[PDB]
C-alpha cells in the first residue's frame, strides 16, 4: 500500500500513565511539518515516491545549488531532503498536518539512525555466549572460540563471505514496526510514541505507516492522574 | 617462409544491427549471435584487436522454448553464501526479465578472453522494442 511518513527530531525518552494503570515508556519527538520537494507519480516517473525537504534553514545558511533550486522552485531552503517511496496520493508544494494521516491508536514503523558503537566486538554485536572461566580458559576472556571453516583440501580451506563478526555496529539506519502511537500534541506537532526506539535525542528520526499494520487502529486513552483537589 | 600473414591496425569499423526474437530457438540462433559479435564470420577476423559487431535484441520475451526443457531444465545462480543457489526454470525465466537468460547463454560460449569482457558489451538484450539506439541508424538484418 502508499506509505505515509514525517519527519522528526527526537528530544527525549521519558513515559507516562496510559488508561487501565499502565506505565508506557514515552519516546518525544518534536515532528517537523513538512513540504514536500516533489512528487514522482507511477506514470511520468514510472514509479510512486514523494521528496520531502526537512529541517528549514536559511538561504544564506544553505549551501548555493540546493537554495537557489529551492529558490526557483518557491520553497524554502531545508538542512535535509529524503525520498519516501510509494506516496503520491499527496501534492506538490504543501504544509501537512500528520494528525490526519495516523491516529491515536494506530501502529506505525520508525526508521532511525541508531546510537554508533562504532568497532565492537562480536560478543555484543552477534551475542556470542562464553562459559566457565576457572580451571584454566587462556588468554582471551570474550571471544568466540572456534572459526573452524575448512582445514585441508576437502572441507572448506577457505572464509565464509557474509559471516557475522566483529565490526561496525551502531551508526546504522534500521526499522523497528508495529510500534504503538501514544500521544499527539498539534500546539507544536510532537508525538510521544510507545516502546523503545533508535535514533539519538536531536537527530533525525522518520515515522512511516506500518506495512504490517496499515489499517489496525486500536483505541487508546491517557489516563490521567485521579489525584485532583 | 611466410608472405608475413597480416592483420588490422586498430581499423576496425562496426555496424548496428536490429534484430527480433518471436520464432528463433534459443541454442541455434545464440551460436550465429556469437559467431557475429565475435567476429566469427567475418573474412579477416583480427583477434589481435577485434573484428566483432553490435547487438541490438527487440522483444526477447516472444522468444521460443522447445519441448520439456521449458519445464525441466534449471538454471542454478550462486551468490558466494549458504543456500546461495536460486535454480530457476526456463518457463520461470519467461514469467521474468528473460533476456538476461539469452544473454547468459551467449556468454557460455565465450572463449575466456581479457576481449570476451567486451565483446559481451556490445550486446544488448532487451525484453521492448523502444529505446535510444534507434536513432543510429543501424544497419539493419536479422535471422543471422
Amino acid at each position: 500500500m502508499e506509505i505515509r511518513g514525517i519527519f522528526g527530531v527526537k528530544v527525549g525518552m521519558s513515559q507516562v500513565f496510559t488508561t487501565n494503570n499502565e506505565r508506557l515508556p514515552i519516546t518525544v519527538i518534536y515532528c517537523e511539518p513538512n513540504q514536500v520537494a516533489g512528487v514522482k507519480t507511477e506514470a511520468k516517473d514510472k514509479y510512486s515516491a514523494t521528496l520531502l525537504s526537512f529541517d528549514t534553514v536559511e538561504n544564506k545558511k544553505l549551501n548555493k545549488p540546493q537554495q537557489g533550486f529551492f529558490e526557483k522552485n518557491n520553497l524554502k531552503p531545508t538542512k535535509h531532503l529524503q525520498e519516501i517511496r510509494n506516496m503520491t496520493g499527496f501534492e506538490m508544494g504543501q504544509q501537512i498536518t500528520p494528525q490526519n494521516l495516523f491516529q491515536v491508536g494506530e501502529y506505525v514503523d520508525v526508521s532511525a539512525i541508531s546510537k554508533g558503537r562504532g568497532f565492537t566486538g562480536a560478543i555484543k554485536r552477534w551475542n556470542f555466549k562464553i562459559g566457565p572461566l576457572g580451571h584454566g580458559a587462556g588468554y582471551p576472556h570474550r571471544f568466540q572460540g572456534s572459526v573452524q571453516a575448512g582445514r585441508g583440501g576437502a572441507s572448506a580451506q577457505r572464509v565464509f563471505k557474509g559471516k557475522k563478526m566483529s565490526g561496525h555496529y551502531g551508526h546504522e539506519k534500521v526499522t523497528v514496526q508495529n510500534l504503538r502511537i501514544v500521544g499527539f500534541d498539534e500546539a507544536n506537532m510532537l508525538v510521544l510514541v510507545s516502546g523503545a526506539i533508535a535514533g539519538p535525542e536531536g537527530g533525525v528520526v522518520l515515522i512511516r505507516t506500518a506495512k504490517k499494520k496499515p489499517g489496525v487502529v486500536k483505541p487508546i486513552e491517557l489516563a490521567v492522574q485521579t489525584e485532583k483537589a | 617462409k611466410t608472405s608475413m600473414l597480416t592483420k588490422e591496425q586498430a581499423n576496425k569499423r562496426r555496424q548496428w544491427y536490429i534484430v527480433d526474437a518471436a520464432g528463433l530457438v534459443l541454442g541455434k540462433l545464440a551460436v550465429k549471435a556469437a559467431d557475429l559479435i565475435r567476429g566469427k564470420n567475418k573474412v579477416d577476423f583480427t583477434p589481435n584487436q577485434d573484428c566483432g559487431d553490435y547487438l541490438i535484441i527487440i522483444n526477447s520475451d516472444q522468444v521460443v522454448l522447445t519441448g520439456n526443457k521449458k519445464e525441466n531444465e534449471f538454471w542454478y545462480h550462486h551468490s558466494q553464501y549458504i543456500g546461495g543457489i536460486k535454480k530457476v526454470s526456463g518457463r520461470d525465466m519467461l514469467k521474468k526479465q528473460s533476456d538476461k537468460l539469452v544473454y547468459n547463454a551467449v556468454k557460455g560460449m565465450l572463449p575466456d578472453n581479457r576481449l570476451s569482457r567486451r565483446w559481451i558489451t556490445k550486446v544488448h538484450v532487451f525484453k521492448g522494442d523502444k529505446h535510444n539506439m534507434e536513432a543510429q541508424k543501424p544497419t539493419t538484418l536479422n535471422w543471422s
